[PDB]
RNA sequence: GUUUAUUAAAAACACAGCACUGUGCAAACACGAAAGUGGACGUAUACGGUGUGACGCCUGCCCGGUGCCGGAAGGUUAAU
């Protein structure tokens, strides 16, 4: 439910909230939190490695169960919660033996639905079962890449990965970027699309809304000086050269995939 | 790599042969598994004159235990119960340890790396052929039956 | 309740285990106080055209007077049972109990 | 560091003498590889960080010899 | 909002937004002779780069040059 806010002040003129009343308006489950220190984009040498990262609000890492190990114990969903750490909403679930965990929320998962991981699960959104047991053509998310490792594919707000084939030990996955990847069929994969699908509908509206998210201002390269960026300089707005990263490498179209360990798994590249 | 042999190998010859193989095949596979000795003239003395028939004895005390894991293991009534669904539909796959738990219990205490499988997963419930390679010369024709729960 | 006619097409290599399935669908129909009127195995029958890269299948007819909850529950079975190829949950007005023309 | 434990090969320095004979200092790195060697006199594997020349030495002197040379030299393995 | 502490506070930068593009995750990229680290305890609705700069109506033709992308037969071609 998106809400185009009203222009009481310039800066609210274009804010589009995404008001989900189903999210829990309280404190998160404290035994599944830990410290999540910021970095500013600064590695162990102290230098900025990744630019434009800083400030924002303090956050606490919700320990989300991606590996999803509780086989055959049926879980019920206690409530959906907001997660500042990611773009999808998370669901505090409650197993039969009393263990509470967080999972990513599927699309049709509401407060009170049941879920179950394992092999003998039911094929319906929320359940985690190995991809030699999910039918071909279904849409799954939170997909592993190695058996028992942890979900890594389709883990964002409103994404999903289809299972277009199954030939022996591999299944072919149409990824969300359009890329066809062979993953082992023993890799577990939760059914259904991941929940918060209208997350891409939001509009931040004002300059300091991205500052709340740890997104520092991004200076474009043609405004700099010829020592700073390759684009810099000129007596006016001059850009007589090809668009390169500040370290000199081409941007508009140069493919920088240098991994040859995993080219046997990639059936088709994206378009 | 002039290397001496301690057992018959695939495409080069039998015991007591001094074959020139590549260095990777001698170092990584043959020598650590005891199937070769790097042929020093002090080792040709250790082997070819002295232990020509003594190392030939040791290859023949192993074949007596090789034919014995065939003759008593002819029962082929191997019952392994696994959880499954219906008309096939297997919950948990049958590997090579799973076949080497019943034949270990009913037969010889054999390791897991001796089971030979064309399927490897063994999903469909029922009888399945399981060849054995307890040693690289003697084979068996055993069929393991998969039982549901 | 609502009279039905459910005919489905099992893979012919699974023909030896079709009466295993019958004893659970009919159990789920009578498990909801539901009548069954006829149940006629048509055997391995030659296809008119090869679906799923093969030419034969093992047809089963079954007339059913069930509630519509345990029929929608049954439609999800033929979806995720990989042995059955096609299914046809078809609705009829009255409980037809006279046998098929293709039993003779 | 890049030291073959068998032969003691060490990264020496040189020049990139171009076609116009310009000299820029370069390093000749050895062909080191971490490798496991089967020790029949202990029935186990020892992981030596050895150059590709050094594997030729082990296949000529025998592995049970060089591991005695490293004890007498004073380096763990 | 920010900016030349100390002759310039602007029409400059930023900005939300837009688009092209790279990147399947041991990601691309960056800091590092390396281990490693940031990215990110994130997973394409994600991240980096580049351009433009709310909004409204719009964004017309040109692939000859230079770039990048794909084609793999021929031609030429290095060490070996
Ligand atoms: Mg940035
Ligand atoms: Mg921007
Ligand atoms: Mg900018
Ligand atoms: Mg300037
Ligand atoms: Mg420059
Ligand atoms: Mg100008
Ligand atoms: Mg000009
Ligand atoms: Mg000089
Ligand atoms: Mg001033
Ligand atoms: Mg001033
Ligand atoms: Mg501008
Ligand atoms: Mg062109
Ligand atoms: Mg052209
Ligand atoms: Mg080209």
């Amino acid at each position: 439910a998106v809400v185009k806010c009203k222009p009481t002040s310039p800066g609210r003129r274009h804010v589009v909230k995404v008001v989900n009343p189903e999210l829990h308006k309280g404190k998160p489950f404290a035994p599944l939190l830990e410290k999540n220190s910021k970095s500013g984009g600064r590695n162990n040498n102290g230098r900025i490695t990744t630019r434009h990262i800083g400030g924002g609000h303090k956050q606490a890492y919700r320990i989300v169960d991606f590996k999803r190990n509780k086989d055959g114990i049926p879980a019920v969903v206690e409530r959906l919660e907001y997660d500042p750490n990611r773009s999808a909403n998370i669901a505090l679930v409650l197993y039969k033996d009393g263990e509470r965990r967080y999972i990513l929320a599927p699309k049709g998962l509401k407060a009170g639905d049941q879920i179950q991981s394992g092999v003998d699960a039911a094929i319906k959104p929320g359940n985690t079962l190995p991809m030699r047991n999910i039918p071909v053509g279904s849409t799954v998310h939170n997909v592993e890449m190695k058996p028992g490792k942890g979900g890594q594919l389709a883990r964002s707000a409103g994404t999903y990965v289809q299972i277009v084939a199954r030939d022996g030990a591999y299944v072919t996955l149409r990824l969300r970027s359009g890329e066809m990847r062979k993953v082992e069929a023993d890799c577990r994969a939760t059914l259904g699309e991941v929940g918060n699908a209208e997350h891409m509908l939001r509009v931040l509206g004002k300059a300091g809304a991205a500052r709340w998210r740890g997104v520092r201002p991004t200076v474009r390269g043609t405004a700099m000086n010829p020592v700073d960026h390759p684009h810099g300089g000129g007596e006016g707005r001059n850009f007589g050269k090809h668009p390169v990263t500040p370290w000199g490498v081409q941007t508009k179209g140069k493919k920088t995939r240098s991994n040859k360990r995993t080219d046997k798994f990639i059936v088709r590249r994206r378009s | 790599m002039q290397v001496i042999l301690l057992d018959k190998v695939a495409n080069l010859g039998s015991l007591g042969d001094q074959v020139n193989v590549k260095a990777g095949y001698a170092r990584n596979f043959l020598v650590p598994q005891g199937k070769a000795v790097p042929a020093t003239k002090k080792n040709i003395e250790f082997f070819e004159a002295r232990r020509a028939e003594l190392e030939a004895k040791l290859a023949e005390v192993l074949a007596a235990a090789n034919a014995r894991a065939e003759k008593i293991n002819a029962l082929e009534t191997v019952t392994i119960a696994s959880k499954a669904g219906d008309e096939g539909k297997l919950f948990g796959s049958i590997g090579t340890r799973d076949i080497a738990d019943a034949v270990t219990a009913a037969g010889v205490e054999v390791a897991k790396s001796e089971v030979r499988l064309p399927n490897g997963v063994l999903r469909t419930t029922g009888e399945h052929e399981v060849s054995f390679q307890v040693h690289s010369e003697v084979f068996a024709k055993v069929i393991v039956n998969v039982v549901a729960e | 309740m609502r009279h039905y006619e459910i005919v489905f097409m099992v893979h012919p290599d699974q023909s030896e285990q079709v009466p295993g399935m019958i004893e659970r669908y009919t159990a789920a129909i009578t498990g909801a106080e539901g009548k069954i009127h006829r149940l006629e195995d048509w055997g391995r029958r030659q296809l008119a055209y090869p679906i799923n890269k093969l030419h034969k299948a093992h047809y089963v007819l079954m007339n059913v007077e069930a509630p519509q909850e345990v029929i929608d529950e049954l439609e999800t079975t033929f979806r995720f049972n990989d042995a059955v190829i096609r299914s046809m949950v078809m609705r009829t007005k009255h409980a037809v109990t006279e046998a098929s023309p293709m039993v003779k | 560091s890049r030291v073959c434990q068998v032969t003691g090969k060490r990264p020496v320095t040189g020049n990139n003498r171009s076609h116009a004979l310009n000299a820029t200092k370069r390093r000749f790195l050895p062909n080191l590889h971490s490798h496991r060697f089967w020790v029949e006199s202990e029935k186990r594997f020892v992981t030596l960080r050895v150059s590709a020349k050094g594997m030729r030495v082990i296949d000529k002197k025998g592995i049970d010899t060089v591991l005695a040379e490293l004890r007498a030299r004073g380096e763990k393995y």
